């Protein structure tokens, strides 16, 4: 009736319903080897240098910080 | 409870669409 | 109509008298429906909702 | 991890298509990588518009994968071959011992005889 | 009050129906070791066995913990008392704790209670922990009996049990789970009453 | 909500449709999400065995799906611009930032794509004539989720490795796209998935 | 079985494998539904037959009958509702039957004491069964699985507390009376034995 609980009448019963409520219930080392080739890139970009204006000197500077990074990496 | 309900709503839900095992390494 | 009654509510005879939405492996139960949300929502909480009268809202 | 999976989308069988490259594979991998593509794609073969069979998403008087005509598992397991035409699958020696000795090319009783040349490899 | 108690439990069909009916009087805190004294007197005074009062024991246990104090302190104390009881009582006490036991409606650290030697228990004691652990293997598996036994967070509490040490004691306590009919258990006392 | 749907299921009932109809418990849809990062560098191939695909996804950070969700940076911004935004508010290297390359399971969806390959830039040009059907891949995988089917949100998915046949074309054409999904999905289940 | 046995009160058979001496199984029983029909109709006979009978008598067919069913059955009645429900509407319908054998049905007027009452002293002798509560769960959960209890209704109406015993709790259950009659007549045979050997 009330809830899912209970009967449709009380009247064809010898009750009067009440329902109620019940007490008792209870209740990676390539990811590495990545990131230091990432890191190695990363330096190699932190070059940049887009100031002095340089063309293919910019790139042998690169290669030659390159160069030095790996030497320091061995 | 808590620990339980993203297994629960996991279970409940490639039930009710898929398939109910799930691989981790199932395409590879 | 749909023979179900608060508690401070009356009581009536009811009018009228396998599904796989009652499977239990496949229903989410945090709070259970109760008969106070059949009352309020009565097309979306009821199979078979007959001579239904749709309450006011809020004022 | 069997071959009763789909090859290009790597699930299992719901709605299965066989193609006339010997490959089947699933109808939407079928339909939306290769809605103008043209071509096989599990060896880059071509394949031609009316080259595709179906084999699901329909009705069917088996109820399951299995052999349409010797009602046993013709699954991927087992040598399953599947006729072009009608677009049954059975079993490819249950078939061929079928329409070899007595011609039974149609079914076990809905009757439906073909010819013995339309059948072809499933996978 | 224990003629109330009575009368619920009489009244009552159903364990479910006698715990909620027990409940429904809201007995006050200073009553609920007089509650469980005669739950245990209720059932001591049936013919047999009977699985209702081990059931409604288990849900008190399992509904509030001051039950389960209460049950504890009331295990310990009709230990203590054995030989004042009859040995139709003794069996229906007994094996209202088996089954407080293998539910896990209470602790195992009530057995650090029972000291298996000759000299310090009765006889009556002894009729009681061979009632108790037959049960014991029997409503719950030997290999399972012998796991809960085995476990390194309860072996302070079954020492009095096991002794492992005064090897007369120890040849006691093996002979006796043995004549029992149980074997097994003794297996690792075996061992090391074997190694010295 | 519980009136929408309210109003929905009294307009079936009684308007466009007269047939008694059964009526389910109401639940939500759950989205896929990752915590940790791809602890195993998982990869996969292409049926012609010749390209490999090797990818691990991470997490993104917290102001960065609700961004993508309300337009603040779209696809069609420069890409200067894109990496301005990323670098001035997210820190981001300017490696990293140049290195997105597609949106989510739809356009604007909650999912970034990074490329950083580093033995595969000497084939770049290669590697943007797949990026096109890598991003399908992409989003076909995010869409559609390996856990519960549901949609993959708040994942940087970042690219470690592409070997590309060299003039692909007839392997290069349609097959990258389901080898792309079953990338995804790999480094997706290896990155501790929660719902 | 997942997770562990179901301890459940009485209709739980634990079946004891003889050589482990170990409980393997177990047995869950309920009334067969042509038990339910046979008592209904027993108590539809004496509903009929009450038309030339006194009151004393009309209580003696319902205690036989009471006890008949009761005793057969014992542990598998408390897991068949429907029978508690058969039980409550039979026990009510001879009260009333009682009733209509004078011109009246006020319940002010019978209260159970003069039903209730031993007919040593004066009653009628009237065995109880009607007033315990019935349990109750969901409905929607009653024909999938067994969800515990979670509520309790009224089985007959009663002055506050009362508290009518129970029959079921004079009878001694079926499991408990195998096991003790096993017991008694292996020491009865080992007694036997002592007496022979001794020529005591």
């Amino acid at each position: 009736m009330y809830n899912g609980i209970g009967l449709p009448t009380p009247r064809g019963s010898g009750t009067n319903g009440y329902v109620q409520r019940n007490l008792s219930l209870v209740r990676n080392p390539d990811i590495l080897d990545h990131e230091r080739k990432r890191r190695v890139e990363l330096r190699c970009l932190e070059l940049e240098e887009m100031m002095e204006e340089q063309g293919y000197e910019e790139q042998q500077i690169q290669e030659k910080v390159a160069t030095f990074r790996l030497m320091l990496l061995e | 409870p808590a620990p339980h309900l993203a297994r629960e709503f996991m279970i409940k839900t490639r039930r009710r669409k898929g398939l109910s095992e799930d691989v981790s390494i199932s395409k590879f | 109509a749909l023979n179900m009654a608060i508690p401070g509510g009356p009581k009536f005879e009811p009018l009228v008298r396998w599904n796989e939405f009652n499977d239990i492996n496949k229903i989410i139960i945090r709070q259970p429906i109760r008969t106070e949300y059949k009352i309020a929502f009565p097309y979306l909480y009821n199979n078979l909702p007959h001579h239904v009268h749709l309450t006011w809202y809020h004022t | 991890l069997p071959f009763d999976h789909c090859s290009l989308s790597l699930q299992p069988f719901v709605y299965p298509v066989c193609t006339p490259d010997g490959i089947v594979f699933d109808l939407l991998n079928i339909v939306p990588w290769l809605k103008k593509y043209g071509t096989n794609p599990s060896n880059g073969e071509k394949l031609d518009g009316r080259s595709l069979i179906k084999l699901n998403f329909s009705k069917n008087s088996e109820g399951k994968y299995h052999c349409p005509v010797l009602f046993t598992v013709f699954t991927n397991n087992t040598h399953i071959v599947a006729v072009r035409t009608t677009g049954n699958v059975y079993a490819y020696e249950a078939v061929e011992q079928l329409n070899i000795k007595a011609k039974n090319f149609r079914d076990l009783l809905t009757d439906e005889p073909f010819s013995r040349q339309d059948i072809i490899t499933l996978q | 009050f224990r003629r109330t108690i009575y009368l619920a439990i009489q009244s009552s069909l159903d364990f479910e129906e006698c715990a909620h009916k027990l409940l429904k009087m809201e007995f006050p805190e200073s009553q609920t070791k007089e509650l469980c004294n005669m739950i245990l007197d209720c059932c001591a005074q049936q013919r047999t066995y009977e699985k209702f009062f081990g059931l409604l024991a288990g849900r008190f246990c399992m509904l509030k913990k001051e039950y389960m104090e209460s049950f504890e302190g009331i295990f310990k104390e009709q230990y203590d008392t054995i030989h004042r009881l009859e040995t139709n009582k003794l069996r229906n006490v007994a094996k209202m704790f088996a089954h407080l036991l293998y539910t896990d409606s209470l602790p195992w650290s009530v057995l650090e209670c029972i000291k298996l030697s000759e000299e310090t228990t009765t006889s009556s004691s002894r009729i009681f922990v061979k009632i108790f652990f037959q049960e014991l293997c029997e409503y719950m598996g030997l290999p399972k009996l012998n796991a809960r036994l085995k476990d390194e967070t309860l072996q302070p509490f079954f020492e009095g049990l096991l002794p492992r040490d005064n090897p007369r004691n120890t040849r006691f306590a093996i002979n006796f789970f043995t004549s029992i009919g149980l074997g097994g258990l003794t297996d690792e006392l075996r061992e090391h009453l074997k190694n010295t | 909500g519980e009136l929408y749907l309210d109003c929905v299921m009294h307009d079936l009932r009684k308007m466009y449709s007269e047939i008694d109809i059964k009526v389910a418990d109401p639940v939500v849809t759950f989205c896929e999400t990752v915590v940790e990062t791809s602890s195993l560098k998982c990869f996969a191939e292409t049926p012609n065995k010749k390209n490999k695909i090797t990818m691990i996804a991470e997490p993104l950070e917290k102001g960065l799906a609700e961004d993508i969700e309300n337009e603040v940076v779209q696809i069609t911004w420069n890409r200067k611009k894109l990496g301005e935004f990323f670098q001035t508010k997210y820190d981001w290297d300017l490696l990293a930032a140049r290195s997105i390359w597609a949106f989510g399971p739809d356009a604007t969806g909650p999912n970034i794509l990074v490329d950083d390959t580093l033995p595969s830039e000497v084939d770049k040009a290669l590697l943007g004539s797949v990026k096109d059907s890598i991003v399908q891949g992409f989003q076909w995988g995010t869409r559609e989720g390996p856990l519960c089917d549901e949609l993959i949100r708040n994942v940087k998915f970042k690219i470690l490795d592409a070997v590309v046949a060299q003039e692909p074309l007839h392997r290069g054409g349609g097959q990258i796209i389901p080898t792309a999904r079953r990338v995804v999905y790999s480094a997706f289940l290896m990155a501790t998935p929660r719902l | 079985t997942s997770y562990e046995e179901f301890t459940h009160k009485d209709g739980v058979w634990n079946l004891q494998n003889e050589v482990t001496k170990e409980r393997t199984a177990q047995c869950f029983l309920r009334v067969d539904d042509e038990s339910m029909q046979r008592f209904h109709n027993r108590v539809r006979q004496i509903l009929m037959a009450s038309g030339s009978t006194t009151f004393t008598k009309i209580v003696n067919k319902w205690n036989t009958a009471l006890i008949g069913l009761m005793t057969y059955f014992r542990e598998a009645v408390v897991n068949t509702q429907e029978l508690l429900d058969l039980l409550v509407k039979c026990e009510n319908k001879i009260q009333t039957r009682i009733k209509i054998g004078l011109n009246s049905k006020m319940p002010s007027r019978f209260p159970p004491v003069v039903f209730y009452t031993p007919k040593e002293l004066g009653g009628l002798g009237m065995l109880s069964m009607g007033h315990v509560l019935i349990p109750q769960s969901d409905l929607r959960w009653s024909k999938q699985t067994d969800v515990g209890i979670t509520h309790f209704r009224s089985g007959m109406s009663h002055e506050e507390d009362q508290l009518i015993p129970n029959l079921y709790r004079y009878i001694q259950p079926w499991e408990s009376e195998f096991i003790d009659s096993q017991r008694v007549w292996a020491e009865y045979a080992l007694k036997r034995q002592e007496a022979i050997a001794q020529n005591r």
